[PDB]
């Protein structure tokens, strides 16, 4: 667990989104600033062929963000490649033992796993994944950030039958205690 | 300062080629754990070694603090399954997925950036792959294979890849004076190898006859044998005479063995590393 | 007055008990002429001694020139099939009528009157027998038979009765230091015996459980295994080990083989009539 | 083989006839007299306590003699039972090698002996039979040491249709070669 640190000693974040893009939709809470072109965001897609030295050369980071792709895509790639991706590259942006700073990391899943792929990222993850509901779409999370209702999994199941960044946002809350607030 | 005995996580561990090669080459062997979960293969390493190995069933169930407490870890092996690398699931569906669960526990066991003791690993896979699932195996490992095939040291064709930061795992492989080169040398009393050179045998019953019969026997084509097949692999003669099985659950444990010279080749820099005999 | 080797006759040779007993016993044999039937015991007596045991195949095929050509014979051993000695044909009707050709071939090796030659001979039947077939037995062969228990000296019940003209057949049987005399000195590492000893093991595999079986091994049940079995009748490990043979094969032939120990106890006082090494 | 011996050395002869007897039977030939106490016939049919020094007691014999049951007669004992108590017994019989004199023995079957028993017998007593037929219908088998056209499905349908006694008759002449060494009474 971090220290908060005083807000004159806060910093522009630096933020690594894998797969799914997060960029305005970060700035809709202040952690980028508009008009800095050269920003604080680098996304990525194929993360195939990138190599360690791709992530230390993009680096400094301060969050590693990755997400499956939304529900009803048909995916061209495996559910479980973004996990083991997203943890490759988690482990790339990781600092060294010796400078311990503010670090966090998040992966989500728009229910693309299924119990094996659940217990895979959990066990990778080293936490239960934590669900986020809407009265209908939901989305699983698995963050270091320290979060702030009740929903059973048949839900979750049916509604997966049939055939979304909004309930992501308040999982960034709070991250604010750590970094600029811009606008 | 002091040599101290080798300390040995192996995970997919079969019927325990990595203890019976470095205790072969006459390295103290001061913790082996081994995960695996075949009952018969877990069988012939508990009765071949005599307890000396601790098992822990499924790798999957292994935990970090396992790895904290168990350890700390001196060379880290695996030998993931190769069944899935026609209803082929590649590296990400079926049992390929276990791959990344070794590169998991390999990160566990790594030294941290302020330790410099000297740690080792390797993993094997099968040559016969997606060049997509080499690749990724590759970008997880951080580092690119050797490919080594057993037929310079035995009497097979078993081409394997070796991932891995063992000294000189691209040096060339020579044969010792105690490789059974040939099948003839692999073959019990009476019996003829047809060929001097076997065909890469799988868990299948169908990789044996090259597909004509390799043996004959009183004139007769005949198959090989359990010790035979030990033989050819490199393992001592009734190593997998365990459980009471047949040559059909011994073929089975031997097919995705490793071969005891290959793995000698790649294990004998460890002498100069951790306490012999 | 120097010894020569043994030459030996035996008829329903199995794998090969006699032979393998004249050899650890220190005997020199120059010849060995076995009848038998089997393949996987003509295997594993081909195998284990390399070829020194020249085959015959039916004993119904020998002929009164054929002892003439093979031998002179020193030694002649003979193990009759104890199926039929429910469905159960008697001395007389199927296999039983084999003995008779024992003794047939036995009158065709004996020397001559004033052939003061030594000459010995040995025949092995199981005591759960008609007491008539017992009765034409001892009349044919002109002599008793002593009853030995392989118990004395070996971890089972084999109560078997002995005909011969043997030197001290009927002399107390004692154990060597060397022989396993109970079930646990028999098990491989870690398995448990419930009982010191164990019950006539037939071919049959209802005759491993005491019907509980005999060894826990991880706190379950289970059944012996082929190299516990080789132990328990004084035969070295994996000397079954031959043709591809599961637990069921090996189990058959060891089920109806001799004793290792009882036939040495037989054949001691040989090594005062013929050359040893 | 033996050679013939002139007609005044010839002996009478000593017979041993087990299972079925042959004494009054061979008596019609003249080996036999009816004036003799020992007889020179040994008839016994039990042999199954039969030891060797008790054929040995029973003085030395120059015939040895055995038959199955006849055909029409439900055994009690295998038809194989025979057979060995006869090789058993006959060994007993033999003359010591350092004693060669004439000796003759003669095993005859009445069709009990199936086809594997005949190789059991003819193994056992290193040759093959030979079959005498009655014409007219019975069968016997031989083997014997004696120097003295039918095929088998006759013999095989016979047998199966003779089950619902012992014919000496056809046994008689094979006695015959044997007149040659041992006294011919009148
Ligand atoms: N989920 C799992 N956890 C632990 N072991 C497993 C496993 N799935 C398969 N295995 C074991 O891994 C082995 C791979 S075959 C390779 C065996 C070993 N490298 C040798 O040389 O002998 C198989 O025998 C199988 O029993
Ligand atoms: N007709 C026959 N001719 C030769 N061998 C025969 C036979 N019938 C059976 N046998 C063999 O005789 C064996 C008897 S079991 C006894 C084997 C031997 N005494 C031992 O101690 O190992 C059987 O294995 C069977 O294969």
């Amino acid at each position: 667990m971090f220290e908060t640190v005083p807000v004159w000693r806060r910093q522009p974040v630096r933020v690594l989104s894998l797969f799914e893009d997060i960029k305005k939709e970060l700035t809709s809470l202040g952690f980028l600033e508009s008009g800095s072109d050269p920003g604080q965001l680098k996304h990525v897609v194929d993360v195939t062929d990138t190599v360690r030295k791709d992530v230390e050369e993009w680096g400094p980071f301060d969050l590693v963000y990755g997400a499956t792709p939304p529900l009803g895509h048909t995916c061209d790639r495996p559910p479980s490649w973004y996990l083991f991706q997203f943890h490759r590259l988690l482990q790339y942006a990781r600092p060294k033992p010796g400078s311990p700073r503010p670090f966090f990391w998040m992966f989500v899943d728009n229910l693309v796993l299924n119990k094996e792929d659940l217990d895979v990222a959990s066990r990778f993850l080293e936490m239960e994944p934590v669900t986020i509901p809407d009265v209908q779409n939901a989305v699983r999370v698995w963050s270091n950030i320290p979060a702030i209702a009740l929903v059973s999994e048949e839900e979750l199941s049916l509604l997966a039958q049939n055939k979304p960044t909004k309930l992501v946002k308040n999982c960034f809350l709070p991250l604010r205690e750590y970094f600029k607030y811009f606008s | 300062m002091r040599r101290r005995p080798i300390r040995v996580l192996s995970l997919f561990d079969g019927i325990a080629t990595g203890y019976l090669v470095l205790k072969e080459l006459g390295i103290k062997v001061g913790k082996y754990v081994a995960s695996e979960v075949c009952e018969e293969s877990i069988a012939v390493g508990t009765v071949k070694h005599e307890g000396n190995i601790k098992y822990v069933n499924d790798v999957r169930n292994i935990t970090k603090k396992n790895i904290e407490e168990w350890g700390p870890f001196d060379l880290v092996i695996g030998g993931s399954p190769c069944n899935d690398l026609p209803a082929r699931k590649g590296l990400y569906e079926g049992t390929g997925r276990l791959f990344f669960e070794f590169y998991h526990l390999l990160n566990y066991s790594r030294p941290k950036e302020g330790d410099d003791r000297p740690f080792f690993w390797m993993f094997e896979n099968v040559v016969a792959m997606k060049v997509g699932d080499k690749r990724d195996i590759s970008r997880f490992l951080e580092c690119n294979p050797v490919m080594i095939d057993a037929i310079k040291v035995s009497a097979a064709h078993r081409a394997r890849y070796f991932w891995g930061n063992l000294p000189g795992m691209n040096r060339p492989v020579i044969a010792s004076k105690n490789d059974k080169l040939e099948l003839q040398d692999c073959l019990e009393y009476n019996r003829i190898a047809k060929l001097k050179k076997v065909q890469t045998i799988t868990t299948k019953s169908n990789s044996i006859k090259q597909q004509l019969f390799p043996v004959v026997m009183n004139g007769k084509e005949d198959v090989l044998w359990c010790t035979e097949l030990e033989r050819i692999f490199g393992f001592p003669v009734h190593y997998t005479d365990v459980s009471n099985m047949g040559g059909g659950a011994r073929q089975k444990l031997l097919g995705r063995s490793w071969s005891v010279p290959v793995i000698r080749h790649l294990f004998a820099p460890l002498k100069d590393y951790f306490a012999c005999e």
